[PDB]
C-alpha cells in the first residue's frame, strides 16, 4: 500500500515520511528511499476466513515446526473471527 | 496514564509577538532580554505572578525572591485558602494533621464539602480500608456521591 | 612498619574520573523498589548506587538514543548503605541516602472472611 | 525552528549542532578547515564537488556517519546548484582558483558563478549565505584576480542582501600558498591565520547580528613584505607562477577600519610567529622576529 | 522601604525552642492581632535552631539566632525587628 | 544421573587434610581455608604473609607448587578492602591445584611476588595497570595493556564500560586526538535479574 | 512563552497534603529548547540585572531550608502545632455561610480523567472520559 | 587509622618526591619539544607541568601523594623513552576542544547540564 506524500516520497507501511520542512531528506537526493512493496497488513487482509465446526480451533502457522508456536483459539463470540495472535489467520466457526 | 498527555502539546521553544501579534518561536536570550526588560521598568503592585497546579517548590521561591527584588508580594495560587484568623502563618491550619496512615487509627471520621473518591483516590482508598478493617463510622456533609 | 594518617579517605586525585564528573554528579543510595508486576522480593536486597540521569538525544542518522554522559549506565552494588556511603564520600560524590522501605507486618486470617458480624466477610471466593 | 534541527548533545562528533551547511569550494585549503569545524559539532554537510571523488576521501573522517554528503554539481547549470542548497540553512561559497584556466576565468569563479549560487539560495529560501571576497578586492586593482573578486562582491550584496561578506587577507596555514608560495622560490602585509579566519566563519554561521555585514579578516600586525619573506627564509633555513599572483603579493593590505574583524566576532586572531614552524618545518633540509608596521 | 514578613523556625521538642515555644502559645495571638496584614511564617521542624527572619524591601533579609532565649528574649527580639525598617 | 555431575569424595577429603595442614604450619597468616563443592582449595592470608605462604608452597616438599598459572584481582566496592588478589598455583609433582587469596585497599601496596616466580613480573603489571593495586620492590612497574597517557584504572567496577575519551583523526592538527566520549547509540543497560531467589543453599541471614 | 519541564523531566520538591516533603529525579530531559523552571527564573534575574543568589540546584534547596526547613527534609512528616491559637483568631471576624448546599467540583467519574494540562492532553484521559460518558 | 606506607612516611617526605619528580618535568621540557617535534614552546610546556602539579596542591595525604608521584614518574618514563608518540605528549593541551561555557549563562543556552 505505497502511498506518496506531497512531497513525492513514498509511505512506509510504518507510516514513515520526512515532512516538507524536514533536512532529512537530503540524504535521498542522487539516491533513494528503500521501501518495501509488499505491506504485510494489506497481504493478510486477503486470505479468507477459515470455516470450521468446533467451538476451538488451533493455529501453528502451518508448517508444523516451522510455523509458530501452536495456539488455541476460542470461536464462541459470532460478531467476529477468531484471530491468530501470531500469523493472523481468521477462523469462524460454522452454522 | 494520563503519562502520554506529556507527548503532546509541548512547549519546546521560547516563543514571542511579532509585529502581526502572532506567537513566534525565537531564542532564549531574545526572550529573556523582552522579559528582563519589562521587569527592569515595574515594581511594587505592577508585578504579579501566579503559581500553577503542578508547580516546584524551587522554581516556587525563585519567583518569589525575583519579584521580592522588584519589592513585590503578589504571589498568588489558583486555588484559594482563606486568608482570615491565622492564615498560612501555622501550618497547622492548612495541613492533613492527622495523616494519611492515621486514619487506620481513627473510629469517626466527618467528611465535609469533599469528594475524597476523586479528588485524593488513595486517600479514598485508605478510608475503605479501614471502614472495611477497623468498622470506622463515615459521615458526609456534602453531595450524596459514590 | 605502620604510620598515622589522620586525614579523610579521598582518592578523586587518583582515580583518572574527569572532574566534571566528581563535582557535578548526585549519587543516589537506594534498595530499590520491587517490580510492582511481579511479587518476588529477591531484587531488594542490596544497595544501589546510581547517578543523575542526563540528556539522550535522537541520533540524526537512525533514530538512536545517543549520550554524552559516561556514567548513564554503572549502576553499583553494596550489602549496606553504610558500604555504599563510604565508597561514595571517597571518590568525591555528592549523595544522596533513602532509607530502606520494609512491608510492614501484616495481620492475616483466612476466617475472617466468614464473619458473622464484620464488614470483613466476602461476599464471593 | 523545525524539531530536526534543534540542537542536543556537548558539542561533540555525536552532537547535533543544528546547522545545515552547503559548502561549495569545499576541497580545497580553506574548505576543509571549514568542513572540520562544522563536522566537529555534528553539523550535517552538504559537499557538492566538481573533482574526483578520491579528491574528496579527507573529508569523509570529519563528520559522524550520515553527517558528510557528497553531490555532483556544476558551476554553470543552476540545476545542480539548487539540488544541492534547498535542504540547508546555510550556504557557504568557498569557489575560487588563483590562476585562470581555458574553461574559468576569473570572471567565471569570481563572478558568475557566486552570483548563481547566491541567486539560487535566495530563490530556494536559504536563509543564510556566507560569501568570501578578499581584502584588496578593488575595481581598479592591477591584478584582475583583485578586479574580479570586488565585482562579485558587488553582485552577491544585491542578490542576496542579508548575505554575509568576509575579505581575508592573504592566509597561511600548511596547505596555504603564502608561506609555501616563499618558500619555493614598499608593500605591506597583514596576513591572517586559517584556523582564525574558519573560526569566524563558523562564529558568523551562529551569530544573528553577523547577517548583511561585510567583514575583514586580517592578522594581528603588519610585516613590511621584505622582512616577512626574510623572516620565512630563517625560519626554513633556506639561505637568504603566474604574473597575476605577483601582482597580488605586491599589493599592500588595505586598512579598513570601517568593517568589523574577527574581533567582532570573537576570534583573537593568532601572530604569524606562533605558526610559521609549524607550515615551514617540512621545508628544512635536516629565530629573530620580522619587523612589525606599528 | 520596611518590613515585608517574618518567619520564625523551631523545634517541637527541643529545649532550646522552649522559649520560643512559649513566645508562639501566649504572645503570637496577640501580635497577630496588631498586625493583621505582617506575614507571620511559623514554621516547626525537629532538631533545628529557633531562628527569626525579617525580610524588607526589595528582598533584603536578615536572620536573629533565638537558641535558649525566653519568651521575653522572644518579645524583645520581635519588638526589635517591628521596630526597624531596614 | 546422566546430567548431574558427579562427586568425588576422594579429592574433597585430601584437599580438606591438606588446607589445615596449611593452616597449623603457617597461623601467623591464614586466616581462612576452605574447599569448594567441585574440590578447589582457597587459602585465605593476611596480605603480610604473600611472600611467606607462597615461597611454602613453592618449595616445601609436602607441596612443591611450582608454576604460577595466574594472578589477578577481583574489585567488590562493598568491601572495606575492595581488591581481592589472587593466586592459582599448580603443582606437578602432586597433580593438584591451589587458590591463595588475600586483599588490599587502593593505597595499601602489595609485596610483589616476582621473587617467589618470575612469572609474576607481567601479572601483577596487569593488574597495576587494570585495578591501579600497587606492587612493592617490582623490578618494573608500569602500565602493560592499557595506552600511554591512559587515565584510570578500567577494570574498576566503577568505571564506565565505554571510558571518558574516545579518538579519532583530525586534519586541522594532522594527528589522531583524545576527546570526550559520545556515544550514536548508547549501550542499553538491562535489568535481567529474577524477583525470585535460584538458590536456597546460599540464602543469607536476613 | 518560556517553556518549562514536567515533572518526569526534573529534580523537583513537591510537598504532599500532609505536609511532607518529597522530590522527583529525572527520568527523562525536557522536550527542544525547554528548560528546568528555576533555571529559568535564575537566568531571568541574571538578565536584568538582580541575579539571585543560587547556582545549582542544591543551592537553591538551600533557600527552601531558609524559609521553612521542612522542605527539605524527605519523606518525614513534620508534625504541625498550635490549633488552639488558631482557632481563637479564626472566631475573631465572624463570616456568613451561603445557603447554597456544599457541592464537589466532580460528581461522577466522568470529572475525574481531565483536571490539569497534562491529563487534558492525553489521548488516554480521553478514551476514558468517552467511555463512560457513551 | 594506622595504615601501611607507600614511600612516605609524613607529608614532609612526601614533598621531597614531589618536588624531586617536577627537577625532573621541569628540565625535561625542552628535549621533549626538541624531541617529538612539538609546536609549542618550552614555556608553554613547562607552564603545563606547573599546571598539573598545582592542580594536586590540596592532598594531606602522604598515601596519596606517593601514588601521584608513581604515576607522574611513570609518565615521565614513557616521554623520556619515547614509549609515547607525538599524539600522546599533545593530548594534554586538548586543542581540538572548544571551550566549555563556565557562568551559569552559557550553560543555561547550551543545554541542561550544570
Ligand atoms: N587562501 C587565500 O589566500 C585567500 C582565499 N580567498 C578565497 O577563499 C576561497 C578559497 O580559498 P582556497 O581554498 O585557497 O581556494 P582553493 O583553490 O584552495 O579551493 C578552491 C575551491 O574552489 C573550487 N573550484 C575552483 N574553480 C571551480 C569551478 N570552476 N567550478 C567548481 N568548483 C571550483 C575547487 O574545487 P576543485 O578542488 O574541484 O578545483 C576548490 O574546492 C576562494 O574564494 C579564495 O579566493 C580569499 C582571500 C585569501
Ligand atoms: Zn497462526
Amino acid at each position: 500500500g505505497v502511498r506518496t506524500s506531497p512531497t513525492g516520497e513514498k509511505v512506509t507501511h510504518t507510516g514513515q515520511v520526512y515532512d516538507d520542512g524536514d533536512y532529512r531528506k537530503v540524504r535521498f537526493v542522487g539516491r533513494q528511499k528503500e521501501v518495501n512493496e509488499n505491506f504485510a497488513i494489506d497481504l493478510i487482509a486477503e486470505q479468507p476466513v477459515s470455516q470450521v465446526g468446533s467451538r476451538v480451533i488451533s493455529c501453528d502457522g502451518g508448517g508444523g515446526a516451522l510455523g509458530h508456536p501452536r495456539v488455541y483459539i476460542n470461536l464462541d463470540k459470532e460478531t467476529k473471527t477468531g484471530t491468530c495472535g501470531y500469523c493472523g489467520l481468521q477462523f469462524r466457526q460454522q452454522h | 496514564f494520563a503519562y502520554d498527555g506529556l507527548k503532546r502539546q509541548r512547549l519546546t521553544e521560547p516563543m514571542v509577538r511579532n509585529e502581526k501579534g502572532l506567537l513566534t518561536h525565537t531564542t532564549w536570550e531574545d526572550a529573556l532580554s523582552r522579559v528582563a526588560g519589562m521587569l527592569q521598568s515595574f515594581q511594587g503592585n505592577d508585578v504579579a505572578a501566579i503559581a500553577g497546579g503542578l508547580v516546584d517548590a524551587e522554581a516556587l521561591i525563585a519567583l518569589k525572591d525575583l519579584l521580592n527584588r522588584v519589592d513585590s508580594d503578589t504571589l498568588c495560587t489558583e486555588e484559594v485558602f482563606p486568608t482570615a484568623g491565622a492564615g498560612t502563618d501555622l501550618r497547622s491550619n492548612y495541613l492533613l494533621n492527622t495523616t494519611i496512615a492515621g486514619v487506620e487509627e481513627a473510629d469517626v471520621v466527618l467528611l465535609v464539602g469533599t469528594n475524597p473518591r476523586f479528588e485524593a483516590p488513595l486517600f479514598n482508598a485508605r478510608i475503605r480500608k479501614s471502614w472495611l478493617h477497623n468498622d470506622l463510622k463515615v459521615a458526609l456533609i456534602g453531595s450524596p456521591v459514590d | 612498619q605502620l604510620i598515622t594518617v589522620d586525614e579523610k579517605l579521598d582518592i578523586t586525585t587518583i582515580t583518572g574520573v574527569p572532574e566534571e564528573h566528581i563535582k557535578t554528579r548526585k549519587a543516589r543510595i537506594f534498595v530499590p523498589a520491587r517490580n510492582n508486576m511481579q511479587s518476588g522480593v529477591n531484587n531488594t536486597k542490596k544497595w544501589k548506587m546510581e547517578f543523575d540521569t542526563r540528556e539522550r538525544w535522537e541520533n540524526p542518522l537512525m533514530g538512536w538514543a545517543s549520550t554524552a554522559d559516561p556514567l548513564s549506565n554503572l549502576v553499583l552494588t553494596f550489602s549496606t548503605k553504610e558500604d555504599a556511603v563510604a565508597f561514595a564520600e571517597k571518590n568525591g560524590w555528592s549523595y544522596d541516602v533513602e532509607e530502606r522501605k520494609v512491608p510492614k507486618p501484616k495481620s492475616k486470617s483466612y476466617g475472617a472472611n466468614f464473619s458473622w458480624n464484620k464488614r470483613t466477610r466476602v461476599s464471593t471466593k | 525552528l523545525h524539531h530536526a534541527v534543534i540542537p542536543h548533545g556537548k558539542g561533540g562528533r555525536s552532537s547535533v549542532s543544528g546547522i545545515v551547511a552547503t559548502v561549495f569550494g569545499a576541497t580545497g585549503f580553506l574548505g576543509r578547515y571549514v568542513v572540520n569545524h562544522l563536522g566537529r559539532m555534528g553539523s550535517q554537510v552538504i559537499v557538492p564537488h566538481r573533482c574526483e571523488p578520491y579528491d574528496t576521501m579527507h573529508l569523509r573522517p570529519m563528520g559522524d556517519l550520515g553527517q558528510i554528503i557528497f553531490m555532483d554539481w556544476n558551476g554553470r547549470d543552476k540545476d545542480s546548484i539548487r539540488r544541492a542548497v534547498e535542504h540547508s540553512s546555510v550556504v557557504i561559497n568557498l569557489v575560487g582558483r588563483e590562476w585562470e584556466t581555458q574553461n574559468f576565468d576569473f570572471e567565471d569563479v569570481f563572478v558568475k558563478i557566486p552570483q548563481a549560487i547566491a541567486q539560487v539560495s535566495k530563490e530556494a529560501g536559504v536563509e543564510k549565505f556566507i560569501h568570501i571576497s578578499h581584502l584588496n578586492a578593488d575595481i581598479k586593482s592591477s591584478s584582475k584576480y583583485l578586479r574580479s573578486k570586488a565585482v562579485g562582491e558587488k553582485e552577491v550584496r544585491e542578490t542576496f542582501p542579508e548575505a554575509t561578506i568576509i575579505k581575508p587577507a592573504e592566509i597561511f596555514g600548511r596547505e596555504d600558498r603564502f608561506l609555501n608560495y616563499f618558500a619555493n622560490i614598499k608593500t605591506v602585509k597583514q596576513p591572517v591565520y586559517i584556523v582564525d579566519v574558519t573560526k569566524g566563519i563558523i562564529n558568523a554561521i551562529k551569530d544573528p547580528d553577523a547577517r548583511g555585514k561585510t567583514f575583514a579578516f586580517v592578522g594581528p600586525s603588519r610585516y613590511l613584505l621584505f622582512d616577512l619573506v626574510q623572516y620565512v627564509f630563517a625560519v626554513a633555513h633556506r639561505p637568504f607562477t603566474t604574473r597575476d599572483k605577483v601582482e597580488r603579493i605586491h599589493t599592500t593590505d588595505k586598512i579598513l577600519p570601517h568593517l568589523p574583524g574577527l574581533e567582532d566576532l570573537g576570534v583573537e586572531a593568532t601572530p604569524l610567529e606562533l605558526k610559521a614552524i609549524e607550515v615551514l618545518r617540512r621545508h628544512r633540509t635536516y629565530v629573530q622576529p620580522a619587523k612589525t608596521i606599528p | 522601604l520596611g518590613l515585608r514578613e517574618i518567619r520564625i523556625h523551631l523545634c517541637q521538642r527541643s529545649p532550646g525552642s522552649q522559649g520560643v515555644r512559649d513566645f508562639i502559645e501566649k504572645r503570637y495571638v496577640e501580635l497577630k492581632k496588631a498586625n493583621p496584614d505582617l506575614p507571620i511564617l511559623i514554621r516547626e521542624c525537629s532538631d533545628v535552631q529557633p531562628k527569626l527572619w525579617a525580610r524588607y524591601a526589595f528582598g533584603q533579609e536578615k536572620n536573629v539566632s533565638l537558641n535558649n532565649f525566653s519568651a521575653d528574649q522572644v518579645t524583645r527580639a520581635l519588638e526589635n525587628v517591628l521596630s526597624s525598617k531596614a | 544421573r546422566p546430567t548431574v555431575r558427579p562427586r568425588n569424595d576422594v579429592a574433597h577429603k585430601q584437599l580438606s587434610a591438606f588446607g589445615e595442614y596449611v593452616a597449623e604450619i603457617l597461623p601467623k597468616y591464614v586466616q581462612q581455608v576452605q574447599v569448594s563443592c567441585f574440590n578447589e582449595l582457597e587459602i585465605c592470608i593476611h596480605p603480610d604473609g604473600v611472600i611467606p605462604v607462597l615461597t611454602f608452597l613453592r618449595d616445601h616438599s609436602n607441596a612443591q607448587f611450582k608454576s604460577l598459572a595466574d594472578l589477578t584481582a577481583v574489585d567488590i566496592p562493598t568491601r572495606q578492602n575492595r581488591f581481592e588478589i589472587v593466586y592459582n598455583l599448580l603443582s606437578l609433582r602432586f597433580n593438584s591445584r591451589i587458590r591463595v587469596k588475600t586483599y588490599t585497599d587502593e593505597l595499601t601496596p602489595i609485596e610483589s611476588s616476582v621473587p617467589v616466580y618470575k612469572a609474576a613480573n607481567w601479572y601483577e603489571r596487569e593488574i597495576w595497570d587494570m585495578f591501579g593495586v600497587f606492587f612493592a620492590n617490582h623490578p618494573d612497574l608500569r602500565r602493560i595493556l592499557t595506552d600511554y597517557g591512559f587515565e584510570g584504572h578500567p577494570f574498576r567496577k566503577d568505571f564506565p564500560l565505554s571510558g571518558y575519551v574516545e579518538l579519532r583523526y583530525d586534519d586541522e592538527v594532522k594527528r589522531v586526538v583524545a576527546e570526550p566520549v559520545e556515544l550514536a547509540q548508547e549501550f542499553r543497560k538491562f535489568d535481567l535479574n529474577s524477583p525470585w531467589e535460584a538458590f536456597p543453599a546460599y540464602r543469607q541471614p536476613p | 512563552i518560556l517553556p518549562g519541564a514536567a515533572y518526569t523531566e526534573k529534580s523537583a520538591t513537591y510537598v504532599n497534603t500532609e505536609g511532607r516533603a518529597q522530590q522527583t529525579k529525572v527520568a527523562v530531559t525536557p522536550p527542544g529548547l525547554a528548560r528546568e523552571d528555576w533555571k529559568i527564573i535564575r537566568a531571568l534575574s541574571e538578565i536584568a540585572g538582580m541575579t539571585l543568589p543560587y547556582d545549582t540546584l542544591d543551592q537553591v534547596r538551600n533557600r527552601l531550608e531558609e524559609v521553612s526547613p521542612n522542605l527539605v527534609r524527605y519523606d518525614d512528616v513534620e508534625g504541625a502545632n498550635y490549633f488552639q491559637q488558631a482557632s481563637e483568631l479564626s472566631k475573631l471576624v465572624n463570616q456568613q455561610l451561603l445557603a447554597d448546599p456544599l457541592v464537589p467540583p466532580q460528581l461522577t467519574i466522568k470529572d475525574f480523567y481531565m483536571t490539569d494540562s497534562i491529563s487534558r492532553a492525553s489521548q488516554t484521559m480521553a478514551k476514558c472520559v468517552k467511555a463512560v460518558t457513551e | 587509622t594506622s595504615v601501611k606506607p607507600i614511600f612516605s612516611r609524613d607529608m614532609n617526605e612526601a614533598k621531597r618526591r614531589v618536588r624531586e619528580l617536577y627537577r625532573a618535568w621541569y628540565r625535561e621540557v625542552p628535549n621533549t619539544v626538541h624531541l617529538f617535534q612539538l609546536d609549542i614552546s618550552v614555556k608553554q610546556g613547562r607552564d603545563k607541568v606547573r599546571e598539573m602539579f598545582k592542580k594536586n596542591a590540596h592532598i594531606t595525604d602522604p598515601r596519596v601523594v606517593d601514588l601521584l608521584v608513581i604515576k607522574g614518574k611513570m609518565e615521565l618514563e614513557e616521554t623520556i623513552k619515547v614509549w609515547k608518540q607525538r599524539t600522546h605528549v599533545m593530548r594534554f593541551f586538548h586543542e581540538t576542544e572548544a571551550p566549555r561555557p563556565k557562568d551559569f549563562l552559557s550553560k543555561f543556552y547550551v543545554g541542561h547540564d550544570p
